[PDB]
């Protein structure tokens, strides 16, 4: 088996998207380079609004 | 969020009339009542953002109308037909019933495929998708112009990153995108910053005060680790050491945090002491000229055993010279060393954050600034004070100064750290700006000493690193308010006050409008965020009256406010709603006329008795048509011989609404064109009930001739466009590629944890 | 017609004390030693009342 886990179903995507997502959910299950936490923001700006 | 818009407002709607014989497409964007007497502007205003809410543009969005198509049952056809828009099957089975009143053949199949086929999507070498669809002209153009406008702001993650870089500290842990997201990975962001002065230098005092107690709440809390000798000993004390220790942090965190101490009136050898330490271990520029004078006072007051008064009246130089003579070398005060941080400060586009170092210390040197001290404790050692025989005095004061001098040499780094992460906390215009105007934090004089006396190194553990991860996010978000509320309040300053004379009227005039600017902006959802009433009630105030004060001061402001996209929006849509006023329901002047008077109309739409012209005739039977104000009007008493001739109605704006009928019949009006009161006269609304015509009908042509006296003309609306000119209505629209993806979270780092 | 003094010694024009050194002579009570060579707290009490 090439994969114990399969990074995501083929059939079930429907764009470019979904990939991410399906990627991002399976990622537990991969060697990862770096084991992800919470975020760090050093840039954030608030727009006005309508 | 960047939400996304499935289908495009078309707006259009197909009107024919039962033979078919007329048929007319019409753009529907609503009526909007507008009030004469006041500005148009500011009424346009209003009605701008419920046109954006309308047509789904008030909040940023992207166009995805790529997959709205189908394709046809021919094998040769290979084109995709958009399912937006006005569907061409209505434009042709109105055109097949006009061809059926004429007694035409039908549409052949050549020219049904043509028709069906003007509807398509498809995409350019960009890789969008264009889809040109049948759509009203003002719904084009905004629409357009809105995608325009947000797609300022959506760009490339990796040029993102490019932009975020300078800011991104070592210690967090790179992040990991995906590799869709790296060529694919698109991202809407502001990337402007507002300046935080307007607020800052307004209320100094206010601001100061809300920032410092901020950061000591939290400096406060850090992880520690654990005879005139006599005198010394009894007033060391440690119950205040968490309120002094964040006082010096906040002297080396910003540019000029002035401290003051306040010595007993009889001085002390606990004063001479207190006075060496600040006078040595704390930042030059944290000390005032005053305090540099008070402190070498008491000094001299101590060791030359001579009162207040004498001393009141000598100077800087004086005291210094009169100090050295008696044995005292510890009359300067000594700058600190800026520290450059190694990455940029936030809300600091392109520039250099720094902060002092603490207790004086050179970090090349990693000593004190002064080259001299082990001298000049020994001077102290040896010396004669207090005009007395015994050394007492002098050999107690070089054993505490060492004892301070070895304390703040070991602990010196713990501090150093302790400041360079709350220095990064703040920005760099607070950093120049924030002043001690109220001395609020004065420290004791036995403070001051048994601070550096027994001072205890700084421990900072996971627990502290990771609660000021959580405040450096709630500082983001604190700043990122107070600049869109100072833009906002920027903004509201400049379009509804003006100036003020020294005339009762215009105070009172200014009073009134403030108040009700004041009134409306506090109700519903008020419009300054809770950030900012804080601010302005740290005096005491009211958050309406804080902001009252603020509003009344930007008055006259230079200070410049950056056009954001939504503004532009709301710029186009008012200076249409100006510009195009029949399409919102609204005109200009009005017309009118006796029945036999013949004047041109507008005779594209095959109307019977068509009350719109293309423009009001200038002249009519040779002489130029009398215009006159609907204020003139209202007041004309001999208005019975005036409107025998016919006239026009100006200087007012007039809202009218028309219900286009299909059948046939006499084109009237629901009620009577005027009202004639003692007080005045009057217009009543206009309602028009426009019938299609049919030439043969003597019965409906007689009526039209006797029936009504009097006619109403106004221009045509734009809206309206014949069938035959269905080909002006096409329009493209443009969306970006499906394979985008949008990334909510564009932090680069991760939390060391 | 008439004229009236306007209350506070505010001038309308500058929105402002008539003394364009208010703020600068506040700080320096605040900063200054009375009564005594050595503090009293004059100064304090005094400055945090006129602000």
């Amino acid at each position: 088996k090439l994969f114990e886990t399969s990074p995501f179903d083929p059939l079930t995507i429907k764009n470019n998207q979904d990939v991410v997502d399906k990627l991002y959910a399976t990622q537990s299950s991969s060697i990862q380079e770096v084991v992800p936490t919470k975020t760090f923001a050093t840039e954030l700006q608030f727009g006005v609004t309508s | 969020e960047l939400i996304k818009v499935p289908t495009i407002p078309h707006n259009l709607v197909l009107i024919q009339s039962d033979n078919g014989k007329h048929a007319l497409i019409k753009e529907d964007l609503g009526q909007w009542p507008v009030e004469t007497g006041i500005s148009l502007v500011n009424q346009a205003g209003v009605f701008a953002v419920q046109l954006a809410n309308k047509l789904g543009i008030d909040k940023p969005f992207v166009l995805d109308a790529g997959s709205n198509y189908f394709t046809d049952t021919s094998f040769i056809d290979t084109r995709k037909y958009c399912t937006d828009g006005l569907s061409p099957r209505e434009i042709q089975k109105a055109l097949n019933r006009q061809r059926a009143y004429y007694d035409r053949p039908e549409l052949t199949i050549s020219e049904n495929k043509t028709l069906l086929s003007q509807s398509i999507i498809y995409p350019d070498a960009d890789g969008n998708d264009v889809s040109i669809i049948f759509s009203g002209a003002m719904s084009h153009a905004i629409f357009t112009y809105a995608q325009s406008q947000w797609n300022k702001n959506i760009i490339k993650l990796d040029d993102y990153i490019r932009e975020i870089t300078l800011t991104v500290p070592k210690q967090y842990r790179p992040r990991r995108f995906k590799e869709i997201e790296h060529t694919h990975g698109y991202v809407y962001r502001e990337l402007n910053q507002g300046s935080l002065l307007p607020l800052v230098d307004a209320n100094l005092k206010e601001s100061s005060s809300y920032y410092f107690k901020k950061l000591m709440s939290s400096i406060s809390n850090v992880p520690v680790d654990a005879q005139h000798v006599s005198m010394l000993t009894n007033r060391l004390t440690t119950a205040n050491a968490p309120t002094v220790r964040a006082i010096t942090v906040l002297t080396c965190m910003f540019k000029q945090f002035r401290i003051g101490m306040t010595y007993a009136l009889d001085p002390n050898i606990m004063d001479v002491a207190a006075a060496t330490c600040m006078l040595l271990f704390r930042p030059a520029q944290s000390i005032s000229d005053e305090q540099y004078r008070y402190c070498l006072q008491t000094m001299a007051v101590f060791l030359t055993n001579t009162t207040y008064d004498i001393v009141n009246n000598d100077t800087i130089d004086v005291l210094k010279m009169k100090l050295r003579n008696q044995g005292w070398p510890f009359v300067e005060r000594y700058n600190a060393v800026e520290i450059d941080m190694s990455v940029e400060p936030l809300r600091s586009p392109g520039q250099v954050g720094r902060y002092y170092n603490p207790f004086n210390i050179d970090p090349l040197t990693k000593k004190h600034v002064e080259d001299r001290l082990e001298e000049f404790i020994n001077q102290v050692q040896v010396g004669r004070f207090r005009n007395a025989s015994g050394n007492a005095v002098g050999t107690t004061l070089a054993a505490f100064l060492r004892a301070c001098r070895d304390k703040t040499s070991a602990n010196w780094r713990g501090y150093s750290v302790l400041v360079s992460r709350y220095r990064s906390l703040i920005p760099n215009e607070l950093f120049e700006s924030l002043r001690n105007i109220s001395g609020e934090y004065n420290i004791n004089p036995q403070d001051e000493h048994s601070f550096f006396f027994a001072l205890a190194q700084i421990n900072a553990d996971d627990e502290f690193i990771g609660a000021i991860d959580k405040e450096s996010a709630e500082y983001l978000d604190e700043y990122a308010t107070l600049a869109r509320d100072i833009s906002n309040s920027l903004t509201l300053v400049k379009a509804a006050f003006g100036p003020l004379e020294r005339t009762s009227g215009s105070i009172i005039n200014h009073a009134n409008n403030l108040n009700k600017v004041i009134n409306h902006v506090f109700a519903d959802k008020p419009l300054i965020s809770e950030t900012m009433l804080k601010i302005l009630t740290i005096d005491g105030t009211t958050g309406k009256d804080g902001y009252r004060n603020w509003l009344d001061k930007l008055v006259g402001h230079n200070y410049p406010v950056y056009v954001e996209p939504v503004v532009n929006i709301m710029n186009f849509i008012s200076a249409r709603f100006v510009a195009d006023s029949s399409y919102f329901g609204y005109t200009n002047e009005i017309m009118i006329m006796p029945n036999h008077i013949n004047v041109p109309v507008d005779d594209r739409f095959g109307f019977r008795d068509s009350p719109f012209c293309t423009s009001l005739p200038r002249t009519i039977m040779g002489n130029d048509v009398r215009r006159i104000s609907y204020n003139v009007f209202s007041m004309m008493e001999d208005i019975d011989d005036v409107i025998s001739e016919g006239f026009i109605l100006y200087d007012a704006y007039f809202n009218f609404s028309y219900d286009i009928m299909t059948t046939d019949g006499v084109t009237r009006l629901k009620e009577d064109i005027l009202i004639v009161t003692d007080t005045g006269n009057d217009i009543k609304p206009i309602h028009f009930y426009i019938y299609f015509e049919n030439r043969n009908d003597k019965k409906l042509r007689y009526e039209s001739k006797m029936n009504v006296s009097y006619r109403l003309y106004i221009k045509t609306p734009a809206c309206l466009l014949p069938l035959s000119d269905y080909m002006r209505a096409q329009h493209d629209y443009v969306s970006p590629s499906s394979s985008r993806v949008y990334i909510k979270d564009p932090a680069v780092v991760y939390t060391r944890s």
